[PDB]
C-alpha cells in the first residue's frame, strides 16, 4: 500500500512558525493537497496541489513538496490554529490520508481554577448522587484528580472528560463525576477533590461537607 | 483510467 | 452564496441493517464534481470510503468497503447518497461528504458529517440536573446523564452566553452517555440575572431548559 506518515504531535509558540510533516516514499511525485479539523468541526482545505491555497484560508498557510517530505508552514501561529492536520495524496486508485497531527499552542502555566457540586435536589429524588468537580483553565495539560468521601480515597464510581485546547487561551478543562447510589452519599460527611497540577507543590481542595448543604 | 479523480503534476 | 453540502441527520442501526446518508449541495450543483464520502471513527482519522462523478457513473471504492458501500446521486443531480449495509459496530464513526473539482484530487467543499451508531442499545433519553454552589466570579454546571445514543446538544442562555462556556466531551459507562458542562460568569451575573440550560436529545425528542 502507499503509506504517508504524520507527527502525532506538534507544539510551537505563539506567534512563531508551525511545520507539519508528510512523508511517503517519492511523494514530491505526487500533488499533496492539506485539512484542517477542529473538535467537532468538518475538515476544511487548507492547502492543495503542495502549495496552493484556497479561498478564505490566511497567507501565512504555506505548502512544499520535494523528496520525500511534504511540509505545511504556518507561519505566526495563535491559538486559533488548535486543530488536527490531515495531510493527502493520490496513489493507484486510491485516497490516502495521514494519522493526525495535533498542533498544540505553547503558552504560560496556569493553575486549574476548581469548583465542586453537590448533587441535585432532583437527582436525589430520583435516587442517585453525583458529585461534580469542574477543573477550568490550566496548563500544562496534566492533572490529577483525587476523590476522597471522607478523608479516604475513592477509586472507581469516576467519570473524567478533558477539553480539546482552548481555541482562545490555548488552556485546558476538565470534568471529573463521582456517581453513587443515593443511600451511599448519605453514608458519608466531607466530600473532597482534590486536583495536582504542575503549578503548586501542594493540591488543590474543594470539599464539603453534608451536614452544611 | 480513473484520470477522472487526479491528474499526474 | 456559496454552495454548502448538507447530510442528513445522526442515525442509530442495529448490527446486520443498512444506513443511508445524503449530501445536499445547497446552493449549488454535483454535477461535473467529484463527489467523495470519508468516515472517523471517534478518537481516529480520515478513512476515505469512494469518489463517484454523477456526471460520468463511475465510481471509486476504498477496498476496504468494495462494496458494502454505494455512492449515488440524485437526478436533479444536487443530492448524493451513500448506502453502507451489513452494518457491524466497527462502523460506528462521523460519516462526512465532500466535493473535489474533477481531476485535480483535492476535496474543497465539506459537508457538515453525520453520526451513525451501530449498535443494539436501545434509545434512552437523557436525564439533566443543575449545578449550582448549593452550599468574585461564578461557576456553574449543567450534568446530562444516562442517555444513548449520541449525540446531545448544550446551549448556554440559548447561545446568549458563549464565553466562559466549556462543554465537556461525552463519555460512556455502563453503556450509557454522560455529559457536562461548565459556564463560568462574573458574580454581579448570577443570580441577578438567570442562567438557563438548553439540552437536546433528538433520538428521544428530548428537548429541556434549566432554570440556574
Amino acid at each position: 500500500s502507499y503509506v504517508l506518515t504524520q507527527p502525532p504531535s506538534v507544539s510551537v509558540a505563539p506567534g512563531k512558525t508551525a511545520r507539519i510533516t508528510c512523508g511517503g516514499n517519492n511523494i514530491g511525485s505526487k500533488s499533496v493537497h492539506w485539512y484542517q479539523q477542529k473538535p467537532g468541526q468538518a475538515p476544511v482545505l487548507v492547502v492543495y496541489d503542495d502549495s496552493d491555497r484556497p479561498s478564505g484560508i490566511p497567507e501565512r498557510f504555506s505548502g512544499s513538496n520535494s523528496g520525500n517530505t511534504a511540509t505545511l508552514t504556518i507561519s505566526r501561529v495563535e491559538a486559533g490554529d488548535e486543530a488536527d492536520y490531515y495531510c493527502q495524496v493520490w496513489d493507484s486508485s486510491s485516497v490516502v490520508f495521514g494519522g493526525w497531527t495535533k498542533l498544540t499552542v505553547l503558552r504560560a502555566d496556569a493553575a486549574p481554577t476548581v469548583s465542586i457540586f453537590p448533587p441535585s435536589s432532583e437527582q436525589l429524588t430520583s435516587g442517585g448522587a453525583s458529585v461534580v468537580c469542574f477543573l477550568n483553565n490550566f496548563y500544562p495539560k496534566d492533572i490529577n484528580v483525587k476523590w476522597k468521601i471522607d478523608g479516604s480515597e475513592r477509586q472507581n464510581g469516576v467519570l473524567n472528560s478533558w477539553t480539546d485546547q482552548d481555541s482562545k487561551d490555548s488552556t485546558y478543562s476538565m470534568s471529573s463525576t463521582l456517581t453513587l447510589t443515593k443511600d451511599e452519599y448519605e453514608r458519608h460527611n466531607s466530600y473532597t477533590c482534590e486536583a495536582t497540577h504542575k503549578t503548586s507543590t501542594s493540591p488543590i481542595v474543594k470539599s464539603f461537607n453534608r451536614n452544611e448543604c | 483510467l480513473a484520470g477522472l479523480f487526479y491528474q499526474h503534476k | 452564496m456559496q454552495v454548502q453540502l448538507v447530510q442528513s441527520g445522526a442515525e442509530v442501526k442495529k448490527p446486520g441493517s443498512s444506513v443511508k446518508v445524503s449530501c445536499e449541495a445547497s446552493g449549488g450543483t454535483l454535477s461535473n464534481y467529484v463527489i467523495t464520502w470519508v468516515r472517523q471513527a471517534p478518537g481516529q482519522g480520515l478513512e476515505w470510503m469512494g469518489g463517484f462523478i454523477p456526471t460520468f457513473r463511475t465510481a471509486m471504492y476504498a477496498q476496504g468497503f468494495q462494496g458494502r458501500v454505494t455512492i449515488t446521486a440524485d437526478e436533479s443531480t444536487s443530492i448524493a447518497y451513500m448506502e453502507l449495509t451489513n452494518l457491524r459496530s466497527e462502523d460506528t464513526a462521523v460519516y462526512y461528504c465532500a466535493r473535489g473539482p474533477l481531476s485535480r484530487g483535492y476535496y474543497d467543499y465539506w459537508g457538515q458529517g453525520t453520526l451513525v451508531t451501530v449498535s443494539s442499545a436501545k434509545t434512552t433519553a437523557p436525564s439533566v440536573y443543575p449545578l449550582a454552589p448549593v452550599c468574585s466570579s461564578v461557576t456553574l454546571g449543567c450534568l446530562v446523564k444516562g442517555y444513548f445514543p449520541e449525540p446531545v446538544t448544550l446551549t448556554w442562555n440559548s447561545g446568549s452566553l458563549s464565553s466562559g462556556v466549556h462543554t465537556f466531551p461525552a463519555v460512556l459507562q455502563s453503556d450509557l452517555y454522560t455529559l457536562s458542562s461548565s459556564v463560568t460568569v462574573t458574580s454581579s451575573t448570577w443570580p441577578s440575572q438567570s442562567i438557563t440550560c438548553n439540552v437536546a436529545h433528538p433520538a428521544s425528542s428530548t428537548k429541556v431548559d434549566k432554570k440556574i
